[PDB]
Parts: C-alpha cells; sequence; structure tokens
C-alpha cells in the first residue's frame, strides 16, 4: 500500500 | 543532528504548547524559516526495488534494496550516485557510466511516475500512522497518512514547518512557538514526531 498523493 | 532536532523537540513539548491561557500561534511563525528541501512526493515499490522520492525542486531520487541510492537532478541529466558506504559519484544520463543502465532506468520509471548542495534521503521507514523521511541535511520529514498534513523538520533552524489538511503551508520556529503555543493537533504532531526522532536515534 501506498505513495505520496499526488494529483 | 537529530540530538539537537530531539532537544528542541522535548522542550517544546516538555512546555505543553497547546494548554494555554491563550494560544498565540500566528506570532510564533518566521518566514526567514522556510526550509530549503522536502519530499514532494514519495513511492513505496520496496517490495520489489525500493522507494522514490521527489524532492521540491524537482530532482528525483531512490533509495534502493542494496541501500545504494541513484538521485536524478532536475535538470534531467545529471546524476549521483551514493554507494552501500556512501561514496559520492556524479555522472549523467547521457555520460553512460555502464553498469548503470538497470538502475536509471528504475529512476525515470520513478521519474515519469511522479511527474505523471542537494540532501537524498538517509533513510525511511513507515508506522501505520505515517512515513518518515530522513534527508541528509537533517530534517525528518513525516508524512501523515489519515488527513494528509505534514510536518518539516529542520534542527539546523530549530524550524517545524506544517503543511495542513486544507493544504496550507505554514513554518514556525519551534522555540516561539515555545513562548506562544500551539493549537492541539500540531502540538500532538510534535510529540508524534519526537518518538518519531527518538526512533531515528534508537534503531539508527
Amino acid at each position: 500500500l501506498l505513495c505520496s498523493t499526488p494529483n | 543532528h537529530l540530538s539537537d532536532m530531539l532537544q528542541q523537540l522535548h522542550s517544546v513539548n516538555a512546555s505543553k504548547p497547546s494548554e494555554r491561557g491563550l494560544v498565540r500561534q500566528e506570532e510564533a511563525e518566521d518566514p526567514a524559516c522556510i526550509p530549503i528541501f522536502w519530499v514532494s512526493k514519495w513511492v513505496d515499490y520496496s517490495d520489489k526495488y525500493g522507494l522514490g522520492y521527489q524532492l521540491c525542486d524537482n530532482s528525483v531520487g531512490v533509495l534502493f534494496n542494496d541501500s545504494t541510492r541513484l538521485i536524478l537532478y532536475n535538470d534531467g541529466d545529471s546524476l549521483q550516485y551514493i554507494e552501500r558506504d556512501g561514496t559520492e559519484s556524479y555522472l549523467t544520463v547521457s555520460s553512460h557510466p555502464n553498469s548503470l543502465m538497470k538502475k536509471i532506468t528504475l529512476l525515470k520509471y520513478f521519474r515519469n511516475y511522479m511527474s505523471e548542495r542537494l540532501p537524498y534521503l538517509r533513510t525511511w521507514f513507515r508506522t501505520r500512522s505515517a512515513i518518515i523521511l530522513h534527508l541528509s541535511n537533517g530534517s525528518v520529514q513525516i508524512n501523515f497518512f489519515q488527513d494528509h498534513t505534514k510536518l518539516i523538520l529542520c534542527p539546523l533552524m530549530a524550524a517545524v514547518t506544517y503543511i495542513d489538511e486544507k493544504r496550507d503551508f505554514r513554518t514556525y520556529r519551534l522555540s516561539l512557538l515555545e513562548e506562544y503555543g500551539c493549537c492541539k493537533e500540531l502540538a500532538s504532531r510534535l510529540r508524534y514526531a519526537r518518538t518519531m526522532v527518538d526512533k531515528l536515534l534508537s534503531s539508527r
């Protein structure tokens, strides 16, 4: 799961 | 250091910044403390290769599973290679450092993925609440998962930068912050950060 949230 | 920082944090927390008669957190601001670096985006494909991250200056870096890290500068060609021991090489996307083309393709994927004086990431780690990023220039950045708020901490200016829920950018001088206090929320993030810094020094 997960990465930074950008866009 | 993480000791300077831990000292400064232990301190602002010891003071219980949020249990105030009057919390004038506005006054603890200081626009000259804005850290020069912070991670704009990160990608945890470490189950496979590792963590790729993007500095606010748009350079991208990946700390692989061999503890080696390739950093592509925001000009697109320049590279920095830091081996398992920390030796530092300055190559180029075009200069072709033979053996680095697998690695360099992995970085372009991360680079493409995230867009689609330079301090690299000393190390990191998630907990269930956040991911902790420890940058070579000393700043510990903590990105919280739930509400997308962030704390970037620089021990060099005893400054805490707080990117909040609405996505507002606010930088506080930890100690002024220790004169005026701050709301609960930020006061609890500094406690969490405190625990996170301990650990960066513990497991380290």
